[PDB]
């Protein structure tokens, strides 16, 4: 369980596991939905899916070879998983039609086809997601007007004027050498890959992608998406929070599980040891919330989500959860800091330590991109052990004890309030 | 005989009582800010609900 990075011009990392049954390969690049102008938007699920034509996974599944894709921000990849005897025919997938001759991927008929199945799969996500469609207005309104706020599938009319010419032109500004890292994963040693690297010349060919315009900038503001036909109401809320390599990253997930997740219909879910759910389950405020702590290059996002069916009693939900908020600030227990230092190194490590060389191929490719080498879960566990009640105080004081929130929801959202009787909740006044 | 002394605690409570109109109007234009520039935008729903 050790990582091994080697760079002959190419940047090869690997973590071997002898004890695996298969094993992955592909390439991940640093560019994601985060890099894109609201013109092309979306042009990142247009590779993905033609990667996955079935006249493209025709060809894999005659040599026993499955494939995989995932668009996000900052990062895509393209990974080929197979049998640990035969990873030497991974690699010459990769090579042909999709490094190098890519152009017959690229027809006029593959391509129509391909669109309007990517129509409609937006489609329907817009009409049926309605926990992850107000996650999605959550970045749209946050990061308005900035590179962090386009949407990872794209939008209905950015999708439909997108000709054969604009996939090309991202692919020769962000498909470059140095844009890129190739991982393997599971059974296969790190020599093995190296040598059936350089057996051949496989290269790329510039390098020194755009270097975006704007960067990334937080505002307060908010969306209401009301839609009376709906049996619910969805609603996200959240503040600023930590980025990848900040030196508060630990300390920001450690304050959300500090709150947890919670499902009412789960007998077990409603005996955790949450202050929270005292107040909640006196009246049955909701059906379930989660907190979460996002982290990108740039900045992140800190806050909760939930879903409700009682349409009357909305803000009593807002006004209570937003309460103990505060307490991290002023009057935080010892308990609940030592609860959720064993929680986190549970969730930590059923994340990187699961059974799918797939999922460990996404990791580890970001890490190597971000940082240029990958951490540990020993050295990840030894920090997650020194964290104090002093240092989650200090973080509070400074991220979310009277700041800017951003807001938003969609069904029977006419109990929500407005902002400022939101905002206001961000300090106790009884410090 | 009062005429004097009226005239002195009329200056003090018009000198207080205006430094605090000035600052309720500027008050009440802060929090009142998110109502005036909220927008609105309608699009037709697709009819078969
Ligand atoms: C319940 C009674 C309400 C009175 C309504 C006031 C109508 C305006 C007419 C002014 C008559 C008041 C005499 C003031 C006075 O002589 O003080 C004078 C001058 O002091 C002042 O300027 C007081 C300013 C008055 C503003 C009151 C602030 C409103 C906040 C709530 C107050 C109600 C609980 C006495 O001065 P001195 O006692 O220091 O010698």
């Amino acid at each position: 369980a050790e990582v091994t990075q080697l760079s002959n011009g190419i940047v090869v990392a690997t973590e071997h596991n002898p004890s695996a049954h298969t094993a992955s390969v592909g390439v991940v690049f640093g560019s994601g939905a985060a890099n894109e102008n609201p013109y092309n938007n979306g042009v990142s699920n247009l590779w993905k899916n033609i990667f996955l034509s079935k006249e493209n996974s025709a060809v894999a599944a005659k040599e026993g070879l499955a494939l995989s894709s995932n668009i996000s921000r900052d990062f895509q990849s393209y990974i080929v998983s197979s049998l640990p005897g035969s990873t030497d025919k991974s690699l010459d997938f990769l090579n042909q039609s999709f490094i190098q001759q890519k152009a017959n991927l690229l027809s006029s008929s593959n391509f129509e086809a391909t669109k309007k199945s990517v129509l409609k799969q937006v489609q329907d996500f817009e009409e049926n997601d309605h926990p992850n469609r107000v996650l999605e207005h959550l970045h749209s309104t946050a990061f308005q007007n900035t590179p962090l706020s386009l949407p990872t599938r794209g939008t209905l009319e950015s999708l439909e004027n997108l000709v054969v010419a604009d996939l090309e032109s991202f692919a020769n500004n962000h498909f470059l050498n140095s844009n890129a890292v190739v991982v393997g994963t599971g059974n296969i040693k790190h020599e093995d890959l190296v040598n059936s690297i350089e057996s051949k010349n496989l290269s790329l060919q510039t390098g020194t992608k755009p270097v975006l315009k704007k960067k990334a900038a937080f505002l307060g503001s908010e969306v209401r998406l009301r839609d009376d036909t709906l049996p619910k109401a969805w609603i996200s809320l959240a503040v600023e929070g930590e980025p990848v390599n900040s030196p508060n990253y630990f300390v920001a997930k450690l304050a959300a599980q500090i709150f947890g997740s919670y499902n009412a219909f789960e007998p077990a879910s409603r005996l955790q040891g949450i202050k929270l759910l005292d107040n909640i389950q006196e009246y049955q405020l909701c059906d379930n919330f989660n907190h979460f702590s996002l982290s990108y290059k740039d900045s992140g996002l800190w806050g909760f989500s939930t879903a409700t069916r009682n349409v009357t009693m909305i803000d009593d939900l807002i006004h209570f959860t937003l309460k103990q908020w505060n307490r991290l600030t002023i009057s935080v227990t010892d308990t609940e800091v030592e609860r959720a230092k064993s929680l986190l190194k549970l969730q930590l490590g059923q994340l990187y330590e699961s059974g799918n060389p797939v999922n460990d191929a996404n990791l580890l490719g970001a890490e190597v991109l971000i940082k240029g080498s990958k951490l540990s879960l020993g050295e990840a566990f030894k920090k997650i052990d020194a964290i104090t009640v002093k240092d989650v105080k200090a973080w509070a004081g400074k991220r979310l004890w009277d700041q800017d929130i951003a807001i938003a929801g969609t069904g029977q959202i006419e109990g929500l309030l407005d902002y400022m009787r939101i905002r206001s909740d961000m300090s106790m006044m009884r410090w | 005989p009062e005429h004097d002394e009226r005239k002195r605690l009329g200056l003090k409570t018009v000198i207080i009582l205006s430094s605090l109109y000035l600052l309720s109007i500027w008050v009440k234009k802060f929090k009142w800010a998110g109502i005036k520039t909220r927008k609105f935008v309608f699009n037709p729903p697709k009819p078969r609900k």
